[PDB]
């Protein structure tokens, strides 16, 4: 109905290794790391490529974010296991599963946020003195959307491609009744 | 037993 | 004699409770000075600490 | 000068007419200026500051 | 799930069920008003004391002090023995919270009922799973913001910050998981108007003209002019805060009342850059920001403000 299918920013993903890594010798033998123990207990370290930031703990717990897609979210993280492997400890690739989605869209319209926050008083949450936008807790699925002023609508929460799409179909409805002039 | 003879081992 | 204000009684009250100014004054802020030093430590190695 | 603020929080000049009828007290308010000063010392032992 | 334990009052000549029932206090009956029949006569209308069973519930205790006679010895040890009760130790909590609240809002020069207000909110918030990580100053000012908005005399986050020193982070959280609460106790067991709304933007401007010491009419014009601001798509995601200020100082520009936007943005802390940028968008549309009755008259028309 929308004919506008939000397109998938971010991409959280989580990886193990069940091995223990050592920090200090990650860091001198990396390219991109960023080992500061006062500032945090893991080496930041990114690749080009993706363009994608992994935060590897001493744990063997790997952190990789900024994937554009579930398929290059996979690439990366294998691309990581395998320079740990280049590195030397023992990695191999385990349960690799995608724990947030981020998307974005815009509706072409500005939206009435004082009318949505009285009509839809369950869900949604407007304290326009801390930020500009509407925070609308969708149920189900269950996530986060971000509804601004300029129509723009960001989701966050989905664990999968079909949960984001979803909510935005749920949601579109709604947004559309409350169009400003 | 982790590193097998690598630059890790050294 | 007392000193009588003849300015507005709502200019003279502005600074009065729940004001939007927030206070600048630095008098017995015994918390923003003890807070402002923070430093943390690394698990060093048992061997050498011992 | 006697003062009233409202519920709303707008203070405005109160007479004794207005007061009467609206059960308010006919009263002005006191401001005093203060001073805030903080002095340190050496505390070396066995020692006045 | 118990007794009845009901009286109900029906003439037995008349029984016409219900019954026209006449009480005549004057003369202490009950009369039937078909047949005049009396069915309940002697009827009834400091000793005690009064409690409000909304912020205190069920909870009966008194205290111990000087008499024409006394001894401080006893006093003292009666008091240090009272102290140490074990039930009444919880709801010393709830106590010592509200005794907190009236502390502040007093200091904060706000009506009775904005406390009153606050102190039910924090009782209602109290003792739960979901409120028991968060600061008891932030659970104190997230309940004082929800009372004031409740009372229609709405204060702002950094006004209620200028006496509670909480960080603004925890304050929302408070205040979201405060409000989530009152909503599922007013679903399960109103609460909310209009006025719950978030911009509210239209209750701040006669506070902060107050402030700046305009006249009445400079209020009015401004409350107009805020109203209508609303229309422009440019202006309307802005904070409510720069809405209404941006709105007095146009109106303080079209008065041509001597106060500088320095000034302005010095007492209703307000960056003067943002104050000037907003006037800049407003005055693009500076012809629906007017009030026709205002123009018409003639005590100012559009020209008397100016234009960058
Ligand atoms: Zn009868």
């Amino acid at each position: 109905t929308s004919g506008i299918v939000p397109t998938l920013q971010n991409i959280v993903a989580t990886v193990t290794l069940g091995c223990r890594l050592d920090l200090k010798t990650v860091a001198l033998h990396a390219r991109n790391a960023e080992y500061n123990p006062k500032r945090f207990a893991a080496v930041i370290m990114r690749i080009r490529e993706p363009k994608t930031t992994a935060l590897i703990f001493a744990s063997g717990k790997m952190v990789v974010t900024g994937a554009k897609s579930e398929d290059d979210s996979k690439l990366a993280s294998r691309k990581y296991a395998r320079i740990i492997q280049k590195i030397g400890f023992a990695a191999k690739f385990t349960d690799f599963k995608i724990q947030n989605i981020v998307g974005s869209c815009d509706v072409k319209f500005p939206i009435r946020l004082e009318g949505l926050a009285f009509s839809h008083g369950t869900f949604s949450s407007y304290e326009p003195e801390l930020f500009p936008g509407l925070i609308y807790r969708m149920v189900k699925p269950k996530i986060v959307l971000l509804i601004f002023v300029s129509g723009k609508i960001v989701l966050t929460g989905a664990k999968q491609r079909e949960e984001i799409y979803q909510a935005f179909e749920a949601i579109y409805p709604v947004l559309s009744e409350f169009r400003k002039m | 037993k982790v590193r097998p003879g690598s630059i890790a081992a050294a | 004699r007392i000193t009588t204000l003849d300015e507005t009684v709502g200019v003279t009250m502005s600074h009065t409770g729940m004001s939007m100014r927030s206070d600048n004054s630095n008098f017995l802020k015994v918390g923003r000075e003890k807070a402002k030093s923070n430093i943390k430590s690394i698990r060093m190695p048992k061997k050498e600490i011992l | 000068k006697p003062m009233v603020n409202e519920s709303d929080g707008v203070t405005h000049a109160l007479y004794p007419q207005e007061a009467r009828l609206r059960n308010l007290t006919y009263s002005s308010g006191l401001f005093v200026d203060v001073k805030k000063r903080t002095y340190e010392a050496i505390d070396v032992p066995g020692r006045e500051l | 799930r118990g007794p009845n334990l009901n009286i109900v009052l029906t003439c037995p000549e008349c029984k016409v069920y219900p019954p026209k029932i006449v009480e005549r206090f004057s003369e202490g009956d009950v009369v039937c008003a078909l047949c005049g029949l009396v069915l309940s006569d002697k009827l009834v209308d400091r000793v005690g004391e009064a409690s409000n069973p909304l912020l205190d519930g069920n909870n009966l205790s008194t205290r111990i002090g000087k008499g024409e006679t006394t001894d401080m010895r006893f006093t003292k040890e009666l008091n240090k023995a009272q102290g140490k009760n074990v039930m009444d130790k919880k709801d010393n909590e709830v106590q010592a919270a509200f005794a907190k609240i009236t502390m502040l809002c007093d200091a904060a020069e706000l009506p009775k009922i904005v406390k009153d207000c606050a102190k039910e909110a924090y009782k209602l918030c109290h003792d739960e799973k979901t409120l028991k990580g968060k600061s008891m100053e932030s659970i104190m000012a997230a309940s004082i913001l929800i009372g004031c908005r409740r009372a229609e005399v709405a204060r702002t986050f950094k006004e209620i910050q200028s006496l509670i020193h909480v960080k603004t982070k925890e304050f929302g959280k408070t205040l979201n998981i405060m409000k989530n609460i009152l909503r599922g106790k007013s679903e399960d067991g109103k609460i909310d108007t209009d006025n719950m709304s978030g911009a509210q933007n239209l209750t701040y401007i006669p506070r902060f003209c107050s402030h700046l010491g305009l006249p009445m009419q400079v209020t009015t014009s401004a409350e107009y002019t805020a109203k209508k601001c609303k229309e422009i798509k440019e202006i309307a995601g802005k904070s409510p805060i720069t809405i209404a200020v941006v709105s007095i100082y146009l109106n303080i520009l079209l008065f041509q009342i001597p106060i500088t936007a320095a000034k302005v943005g010095q007492t209703l802390q307000v960056t003067e850059g943002t104050i000037k940028s907003g006037y800049k968008i407003l005055y693009e549309h500076r012809d629906k920001l007017v009030d026709p009755q205002l123009i018409a008259n003639g005590v100012v028309s559009l020209d008397n403000l100016p234009g960058v």
